[PDB]
């Protein structure tokens, strides 16, 4: 929850 | 030592997962000065992910602690100064890279394809600074990663296909860094939306040697946008 | 704010830092700088020390069965074959200087200050696992000696451990089961190996009806294990 | 390989 503010599971992903 | 050896460790070193020496190795590579080969490239670029990955991973979970012990409690002097450690290796490396990005690597792009994926790798690690930045030097890593962005997306609108991989992976990292940096939500979802649609509306131009690496990226671009809309 | 002007408890506080934030070598540095101050550990501390190295010598384990194997598939090229061999010899000297930090530690000051069981149990198990990582990579005469010092290391604590200790115990458990993939894979005495984790998980089935929830959940965690490396062995 | 702890 909260992006990268958050645990990992919710990070948003990037390349 | 010459360039075929320092290649040839890179590789080792990556299988092995010693990311310090596999960026040590591609680093001497890039200051030969010559342009990079795409493979090249690619080392390079896990190469320092995986350094600056784990940096980041570190800081976010001291962060975290740092915000649920107690400020009475005041064993949090001791998270403050461990995450600030953190945070100048985090430092050291993203210099490095803009170091070689600036020097070597954007000067040196012949092709638009070589000049977005460096612009983008440029707005990559300004955005990382942006993560743990605070004040001024928050404000000046924010626009100087959305300058790279920016005028790689330029270049990328002109030259590339909206099925390039390089095109969509900008699409995706420069509508992260509106969500995560900017708080920009719904200029985060317009941009993945948008590289999203354009893609499929010209499905038809993927072939073989690249529908892979761009319908991985298509798929990333609909999680984030399901992450974004479960909200 | 460096080590030699903290306190114990600040020292443990930045292990546990370390350990979430997964900074093996700043958490080893840590434990090792907690060590050196002369006391005796307490169990959440020789947990510390036990998780940190593991962590920093199994990178080296894993990195080194990973090389070994490019080489064993790396087409005919004078360069890269070298090439391969150096960096394998790089990683295993990595290795060799990280068991001997342990192995240091463990004989000036965890070792002659242990004075409970259970904790000369603890390093002479740990004694006999920075022996055979070493065994793992060693040749020749150098290999026999570091055999023979893990073997040692593992059967004193073994001897110790059934005399002082419940069958049930988790480090008890975990010694035998560390000591029966020793036999397996460093002496290739698949016989003495399977003898050994049969053993020790019958006299644990035995009295596991005596364990509260938490004790019972350790136990059987580690006897899990056991029966997983018999049936891994007793298929040949 | 074998389990150890």
């Amino acid at each position: 929850f909260g992006g990268i503010t958050g645990e990992a599971e919710g990070f948003p992903a990037t390349v | 030592m010459d360039k075929s050896e320092l290649v040839q460790k890179a590789k080792l070193a990556e299988q092995a997962e010693r990311y310090d020496d596999m960026a040590a190795a591609m680093k001497a590579v890039t200051e030969q000065g010559h342009e990079l080969s795409n493979e090249e490239r690619n080392l390079l670029s896990v190469a320092y992910k995986n350094v600056v990955g784990a940096r980041r991973s570190s800081w976010r979970v001291i962060s975290s602690i740092e915000q649920k012990t107690e400020r009475n409690e005041k064993k949090q002097q001791m998270g403050k100064e461990y995450r600030e450690k953190i945070e100048a290796e985090l430092q050291d490396i993203c210099n490095d890279v803009l170091e070689l990005l600036d020097k070597y690597l954007i000067p040196n792009a012949t092709q638009p394809e070589s000049k977005v994926f460096y612009l983008k790798m440029k707005g990559d690690y300004f955005r990382y600074l942006s993560e743990v930045a605070s004040g001024d030097n928050k404000q000046t890593t924010v626009s100087n990663s959305q300058q790279a962005y920016q005028e790689a997306f330029e270049i990328s609108k002109k030259e590339m296909q909206p099925t390039h991989p390089i095109r969509l992976g900008l699409a995706l990292n420069f509508s992260v860094f509106y969500y995560e940096i900017l708080n920009s939500p719904e200029k985060a979802c317009s941009l993945a939306k948008t590289a999203f649609d354009e893609a499929i509306a010209e499905l038809d131009t993927l072939n073989e040697e690249s529908y892979k690496d761009s319908t991985l990226i298509m798929q990333l671009l609909r999680d984030n946008l399901t992450l974004w809309t479960s909200e």
